RNA sequence: ACCGGCGGACGGCUCAGUAACACGUCGGUAACCUACCCUCGGGAGGGGGAUAACCCCGGGAAACUGGGGCUAAUCCCCCAUAGGCCUGGGGUACUGGAAGGUCCCCAGGCCGAAAGGGAGCCGUAAGGCUCCGCCCGAGGAUGGGCCGGCGGCCGAUUAGGUAGUUGGUGGGGUAACGGCCCACCAAGCCGAAGAUCGGUACGGGCCGUGAGAGCGGGAGCCCGGAGAUGGACACUGAGACACGGGUCC
């Protein structure tokens, strides 16, 4: 019976990282494509409306957004269907405010509020290089973002590595290495939100994912997936992660 | 159409009933047997995703390639041998697996003409 | 018929101030639109032509009974911004 | 050479195209160990693995066998009886859908 | 068998119509879409009809048709028979969508008794 | 009102058919397609051509529909360059658990782009800014296609079934791997641990009952699958062989 692409969503069917009223409604904004999936990402007129509470309807969320009073990153967003990710920075120029959107211990998209030095600084986790035409190293981010960098600098970076990058003029600062010692926050499965320094990394056998151990504040040492390691600095958080 | 689905027989031996009407997107199409000929002819098929494949069904020129990288455009005489079908040589079909003959001698194609649109074949030493 | 005004929030993308406030009247029916407008303004020195009421609720077995209003900043970003329906409810247009 | 299996590769060399060891095939998912029942076709073997299920109700097991249909490259002529190891791959024929990569015991 | 006669002239877009009885049908059947014939045996005069100066050289050139129960007449159809075809473009079938096609009616090229208006261009 | 663009393949309804990779779950696609959306790196050079609307004349009971003239485009076509696809010979820079993959250097060929368009504000002009736009490459993302292991129903007053069937060697076709199909070479494959055949039935999350083990149901809501009077076919489109498009019986 099935025809072609979905365009609707169920509330009922929505996904469990948004903090939506499943059974107020009937339906549910369906993400359009964009830089995250749809598991680690929620559209932006939930953040303007629930989330916030600047609006109450969708006719003046809709309203505030084409008057380009919201920024994702450094660039302006005017469609409500738009994808806002883990690691992304919401600003509202026009109150000052600026937040990192992380999930929570219960994997539950939140907005933490920083400061303006850190509303610049958007870290992205490499998740593939390969090679373009010309003889040039691409990189590929978690958030489907890409970069561009000439062949000479092919060993400053590697897959799971994390570039500080300034938005929106799309420049990086610096990259922090995978390695032991290296602060990480878990991004995904049942050590959500936790955070700590790499301890072993663990290899298997055909295509099964490495694994990662992780020694928290606390001196607690969990395991957990190395694509689901995010690094966020040397030593200590670059970045605010409460 | 040329279903190109499922099977109507388990492995065991048993009759498989279908449960749905046949699916645009599981259609072959006509073989195109790429004869040897005085002039070229292509046709441009558009495909699932609004893809572009190219079909030869006539062919007068062939790529002939040695061992040194060194290719040469010449004439194809006829089909000496096609393992594939014991009637394509007699009737002059070339296919991946074809051997011919052109000015240069005994050449072994390698390309596939139905898919490519071009014969590309290596010298026979 | 007492107005206590529970939370004042100031909206600057949207040009307005959200009021919550509740009416406590013990006896009495649940005021009138009008009368309830004309003593939030003179409480709150709004002005009389960009102020809206959302909904005046009551609920059962209370003398309190909440109160929703909005004070635009501009009454042609309050037309343009809030719809036909309320502003014929509350009187803002003829209509 | 290593392909992703903590196995010693086949002493011989062969010409085949399917083999993984020294062809172009390419081995993915799952990895099973079985016992050879049948070798009777041209580059085929079926092999069978042998496990307990349990039922709820009764509280018991009952043994069940797994039939499966792998390729047999001509490095590794895997016979009737011998405890083979196969690895999952991109479909071959109908009914073969993994490949023979080592003989763990010689009957 | 009558005949209505639509004479256009292309050199300034102005048509005529003209009424056959019995006469100069006989002399239009038979003829196919395209076939040129002098306006002579026609048995008109086309200068009091269009207040023109039309040279003596003039030639009608059958364009088109249409038949008894209102169905065209297709250039590419030969012999004046009516058959339903598939049609995709062209005369007799007006698309209205991106791709789709109908069956319709059509007549052939031949000019038949059953045909009732003739459309034709006239030639200098 | 017309041309043109997008959508109309989602939503809405039903449980007919289906004992099957249909469904549930865990894994693969290193064997595949993807319009709308996101990022990075590049481009937008030169030409031609109809026609809708409108005017004249109509045909037909209608449904529908003919001829001539005159026009524009983000409409269509052509040239060039970028670029794609195949094959042959070399270097190993990259991701991967592992390269029929990516990248670089030669060679033979086929295919082969665009809308510098629209709006606003300035500027004497030239020219400048903003927004919405067009084409190619590399990735994502979104919706799917295909494949594997495991699980879930009764009848032996149904015991043999299969012959493109099981496997291979070479090809064709497909977006893709595959007896999916073809030519050739062998006799394989399934089965008393229930084949084949027949009966019934959309599968699951769940629902009813019972102290529990268990037994029974699985219409309403959600996910997945099928169908549009019974069938069979094709056109256009990224997506259909399409409930409110098409053809035949
Ligand atoms: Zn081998």
């Amino acid at each position: 019976a099935r025809k072609g692409p979905k365009r609707h969503l169920k509330r009922l069917a929505a996904p469990t990282s948004w903090y939506i009223e499943r059974k107020a409604y009937k339906w549910a904004v369906r993400p359009r494509p964009g830089p995250h999936n749809m598991r680690t990402s929620i559209p932006l007129l939930y953040i303007v409306r629930d989330y916030l509470g600047y609006a109450k309807t969708a006719r003046e969320a809709r309203k505030i957004l084409n008057e380009g009073k919201f920024l994702v990153d450094g660039r302006v967003r005017k469609d409500y269907k738009f994808p806002v990710g883990i690691m992304d920075v919401v600003s509202i120029p026009e109150t000052g405010e600026h937040y990192r959107v992380l999930p929570n211990r219960i994997g539950k998209l939140i907005l933490h509020p920083i400061s303006e030095d850190e509303a610049f600084i958007k870290p992205l986790r490499i998740r593939n290089k390969r090679m373009i035409k010309g003889a040039r190293v691409q990189l590929n981010f978690h958030d489907g973002t890409n970069h561009i960098v000439s062949i000479a600098e092919k060993d400053n970076y590697f897959t799971s590595y994390t570039v500080l990058m300034k938005v929106p003029e799309r420049e990086i600062l610096e990259v922090l290495p995978f390695e032991k010692g290296a602060y990480v926050f878990v991004t995904q499965g049942k050590n959500v939100a936790r955070k700590g320094r790499i301890v072993e990394i663990k290899r298997f056998p055909m295509g099964w994912p490495d694994v990662v151990t992780i020694e928290d504040e606390e001196g607690e040492l969990f395991d957990t997936l190395k694509e689901y390691a995010f690094v966020v600095g040397t030593d200590k958080p670059k970045i605010s992660l409460p | 159409a040329i279903w190109q689905g499922r099977s109507l027989k388990k492995p065991s031996g048993g009759r498989i009933v279908l449960a749905r009407k046949k699916r645009k997107r599981e259609l072959g199409r006509e073989p195109s047997n790429t004869r040897v000929a005085e002039q070229d002819k292509r046709k441009i098929i558009r495909t699932y995703g609004g893809n572009r494949k190219v079909r030869l069904t006539a062919a007068a020129y062939a790529n002939v390639f040695d061992k040194s990288g060194k290719g040469r455009k010449v004439r194809i005489i006829r089909v000496i041998e096609n393992p594939a079908n014991r009637q394509f040589a007699r009737r002059n079909i070339i296919t991946k697996g074809a051997i011919i003959e052109t000015e240069i001698g005994k050449a072994k194609v390698t390309s596939r003409p139905g898919q490519d649109g071009v014969v590309n074949a290596i010298l026979l030493e | 018929m007492e107005i206590r005004i529970k939370e004042i929030k100031e909206n600057k993308l949207i040009g307005r101030k959200e009021i919550y406030f509740e009416i406590y009247h013990p006896g009495e029916p649940t005021p009138s639109r009008k009368d309830v407008k004309g003593k939030l303004v003179a409480m709150l020195d709004l002005n009389p032509e960009t102020t809206v009421i959302q909904y005046i609720r009551s609920y059962f077995g209370s003398y309190i009974s909440k109160g929703y209003a909005k004070a635009y900043d501009s009454k042609e970003r309050m037309l343009y911004i809030e719809p036909e329906y309320i502003l014929i409810r509350d009187g803002l247009i003829e209509k | 050479r290593d392909i992703g299996l903590r196995v010693q590769p086949p002493a011989e060399k062969c010409d085949d195209p399917k083999c993984p060891w020294h062809g172009n095939l390419k081995i993915h998912g799952r990895v099973f160990e079985g016992i050879v029942v049948s070798d009777k076709p041209r580059k085929t073997v079926t092999v069978e693995r042998q496990y307990y299920f349990y039922l709820n109700k009764y509280e018991r097991y009952e043994l069940r066998r797994s039939k499966i249909h792998a390729h047999n490259p001509p490095c590794i002529n895997a016979k009737v009886g011998d405890k083979v190891l196969i690895a999952e791959t991109r479909p071959l024929s109908k009914t073969k859908h993994f490949v023979v990569v080592a003989v763990l015991e010689r009957a | 068998a009558t005949f209505k006669l639509v004479i256009s002239d292309p050199k300034s877009g102005i048509a005529k119509q003209v009424e056959i009885t019995g006469a100069e049908t006989e002399k239009l059947i038979g003829k196919r879409i395209g076939d040129q014939i002098p306006a002579k045996e026609l048995n008109i005069n086309l200068n009091e009809l269009f207040g023109k100066e039309f040279p003596e050289d003039v030639k009608l050139e059958i364009r088109g048709g249409t038949d008894k129960d209102g169905f065209p007449m297709r250039p590419d159809i030969h012999g004046p028979r009516r058959v339903r075809v598939l049609l995709s473009k062209g005369p007799g079938f007006r698309p209205k969508e991106k791709g789709e096609r109908r069956k319709k009616t059509v007549r052939g090229n031949t000019i038949s008794p059953e045909i009732v208006q003739v459309n034709v261009k006239l030639v200098y």
